[PDB]
RNA sequence: AGCCAGGAUGUUGGCUUAGAAGCAGCCAUCAUUUAAAGAAAGCGUAAUAGCUCACUGGUCGAGUCGGCCUGCGCGGAAGAU
């Protein structure tokens, strides 16, 4: 990673075999390899982890096929199976419907730790205690 | 270019610098905003 | 081009004028005379009408006959004392506001 | 922009650390991008960010001001923009190379390497 | 805390009072306790920006006028109704 | 909009606009609009006035109305000769001399009250000014 | 006030949506990294991206910024022999 130019993001499912029901035709017109998907995406994709959103960063030129380089996982996804529930709400900030306990949102996003700014392991917690907020989940520290 | 009366400053760009008589009101990013006679 | 003169929109219904009735007269031909006193715009004769009372529309029509003493002017002003008839309607009361309205016609085209 | 008792904070906080301190090392942060600042962050990541610098006192009515006390190596330094750091453990080891060996790179400016204590 | 520097009023009434508004000046008046009323002239421009804050109503004020300092506490104060002016203003003794 | 719903009499001859304004300070609100010119103000503009304030800042705050008209204010006819006895009623007016706070504001911020006031203050047909909480 | 840089990570904040990622709305508007950065003042995109402001650094350098009460003016101000 040197200077922007052309990039791609888009969080693809690893559930089933070589699938792209997000994508297909549309992944780039910059003239991507269909065929190395199977190739290098899959590889590193069974490896960790299936389920979860898989973003993705493409960087192509006059190379054809690519490798590619870690990502890091998002925290709104951590608000959904180490959390309350998984459908939502509706209603505003003005009602409460969920709650957080301290147990929760701390090496859970200890996971996190790959890419991040933040020097602190104990900065790590207060951080998310912001995040909660949005929602406006209370946590009993 | 409106004429109106009130200059109303909108955005940032805008000016306010009286030539003549008339004072005008000139903006560089948005040619919409010139107006006169006020 | 044949296909945008079929169009017939007319999109304005503007007010021409509103006018409050005062003081009913009663007449043979029309049942009832409701004397007017126009507010704002001109009243015309031909032009479709709005009866109202507190917000919400008792009663529509079409004005047949525009009299004032016994000229009987097609056309009043405002602030100028008016009278009005109109065939089909009943009961007159007070502090009521008729609302005149001129049509046009906008135009159309195909795109 | 603080007012003098706030300001305060910044200056004592500098001249406790005159006698007590032991390395410095200077760097021109002038044209550059945060992402050439976050290479110093993530070098501190291993020794937690607290116990390193290049917060900037670089002001010639701060650092300056605390420097007069002892050891006046701040003569020709004021000049352009300095980065000042100090630090009450610390030896004099490799920690000079990582700065060295980035020019490769070329770091956008260096200030001609002036050197510190 | 508060100094007040005015002088005795020479003349009084309505013709008297409208002459001090046209030189910066309004009528007063302090008042209280056994001894008598006595009409005081005070500034505008000095005045006017004291009792924007909220100590003025509150904390005691000295008002110097002729090596005096009678020490006094501020009751009712008349505003100039479609302006930011002062008409008149009562003082207490303390 | 916004008359007596009964009245004593209801006519007024026509009655002259004279002396200064009686309530100086603001007793409900902590912010308000103070009118600085003089001149007759109907019912339609302070209707009109109150409608602008209706929808400005949404729900938070509160505004008092401060004045009224009760001066019935009769209109002659156009074609009519004079005489013939006095007009009918047909829009209120309220009289206000300077210095009167016609307008109210408790639950807005200062900044945000400013604008409320600029809207309303294009309504009235005469000079409006800004007051502040006054407490003596 | 110019000139010379940054102007962020977590994070597409939650929610409403076909899609609004700081910028059509609603409520909350904090916490890390911090020289400094508002979960965002404006432009822009179908939506991202892009480019600025606030804040702060270098350079230069001593008066600068925004209101209140007034003296006297400017525009608003077009008619027929
Ligand atoms: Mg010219
Ligand atoms: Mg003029
Ligand atoms: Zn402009």
């Amino acid at each position: 990673a040197k200077k922007v130019q052309a990039y791609v993001k888009l969080q693809v499912a690893a559930g089933m075999a070589n699938p792209s029901p997000p994508v297909g035709p549309a992944l780039g017109q910059q003239g991507v390899n269909i065929m190395e998907f199977c190739k290098a995406f899959n590889a590193k994709t069974d490896s960790i982890e299936k389920g979860l959103p898989i973003p993705v960063v493409i960087t192509v030129y006059a190379d054809r096929s690519f490798t590619f380089v870690t990502k890091t996982p998002p925290a709104a996804v951590l608000l959904k199976k180490a959390a309350g529930i998984k459908s939502g709400s509706g209603k505003p900030n003005k009602d409460k419907v969920g709650k957080i306990s301290r147990a929760q949102l701390q090496e859970i996003a200890q996971t996190k730790a790959a890419d991040m700014t933040g020097a602190d392991i104990e900065a790590m917690t207060r951080s998310i205690e912001g995040t909660a907020r949005s929602m406006g989940l209370v946590v009993e520290d | 270019m409106k004429v109106r009366a009130s200059v109303k400053k909108l955005c940032r760009n805008c000016k306010i610098v009286k030539r003549d008589g008339v004072i005008r009101v000139i903006c560089s990013a948005e040619p919409k905003h010139k107006q006169r006679q006020g | 081009a044949a296909m945008s003169g079929m169009l017939s929109p007319e999109l304005k219904q503007q007010i021409i004028g509103l006018a409050e009735v005062r003081d009913v007269f009663k007449s043979p031909k029309f049942g009832a005379i409701a004397g007017c006193m126009v507010t704002e715009g001109v009243v015309k004769r031909h032009n479709p009408i709005r009866v109202l009372r507190d917000n919400v529309v008792i009663y529509e029509g079409e004005l047949e006959s525009l009299r004032r003493f016994k000229d009987d002017v097609n056309e009043v002003r405002n602030g100028m004392e008016c009278g009005i008839g109109v065939k089909n309607y009943n009961d007159v009361r007070t502090g009521d506001v008729i609302e005149v309205f001129e049509i046009i016609e906008i135009q159309r085209t195909i795109a | 922009m603080a007012l003098n008792l706030q300001d305060k904070q910044a200056i004592v906080a500098e001249v406790s650390e005159v006698a007590k301190g032991a390395l410095s090392a200077v760097v021109a942060d002038s044209r550059g991008v945060t992402v050439d600042k976050m290479t110093e962050l993530r070098k501190a990541g291993r020794e937690a960010g607290v116990y390193m610098r290049v917060v900037r006192n670089t002001l010639l009515r701060r650092a300056v001001e605390g420097t007069p006390f002892e050891c006046l190596k701040d003569a020709f330094v004021g000049p352009t923009l300095i980065a000042y750091s100090m630090e009450h453990p610390g030896a004099a080891a490799r920690l000079f190379k990582e700065f060295a060996k980035a020019n490769a790179k070329f770091e956008v400016k260096a200030a001609a390497f002036e050197g510190e204590l | 805390m508060f100094t007040i520097n005015a002088e005795v009023r020479k003349e009084q009434g309505k013709g008297a009072s409208r002459r001090l508004r046209a030189a910066n000046k309004f009528p007063a008046i302090i008042y209280g306790g056994k001894e008598a009323p006595l009409a005081i002239e005070l500034d505008h421009d000095k005045v006017m920006n004291m009792q924007a804050k909220a100590e003025f109503y509150s904390e005691v004020l000295t008002i110097v006028v002729d090596g005096k300092e009678i020490k006094v506490k501020a009751q009712d104060v008349q505003r100039h109704p479609y302006k930011p002016k002062l008409q008149h203003i009562d003082f207490v003794r303390a | 909009m916004l008359q007596p719903k009964r009245t004593k009499f209801r006519k007024m001859h026509k009655g002259r606009n004279r002396g200064l304004a009686q309530g100086t300070d603001v007793s409900f609100g902590s912010f308000g609009l103070k009118a600085v010119g003089r001149g007759r103000l109907t019912a339609r503009q302070i209707e009109a006035a109150r409608r602008a304030m209706t929808r400005a800042v949404k729900r938070q705050g509160k505004i008092w109305i401060r004045v009224f008209p009760d001066k019935p204010i009769t209109e002659k006819p156009l074609a009519v000769r004079m005489g013939k006895g006095k007009g009918n009623v047909e829009y209120w007016v309220a009289l206000i001399q300077p210095g009167k706070v016609l307008y109210e504001m408790d639950g807005v911020p200062e900044e945000l009250a400013r604008e409320a006031f600029k809207l309303a203050a294009a309504k009235l047909p005469i000079k409006t000014t800004f007051v502040t909480k006054t407490v003596m």
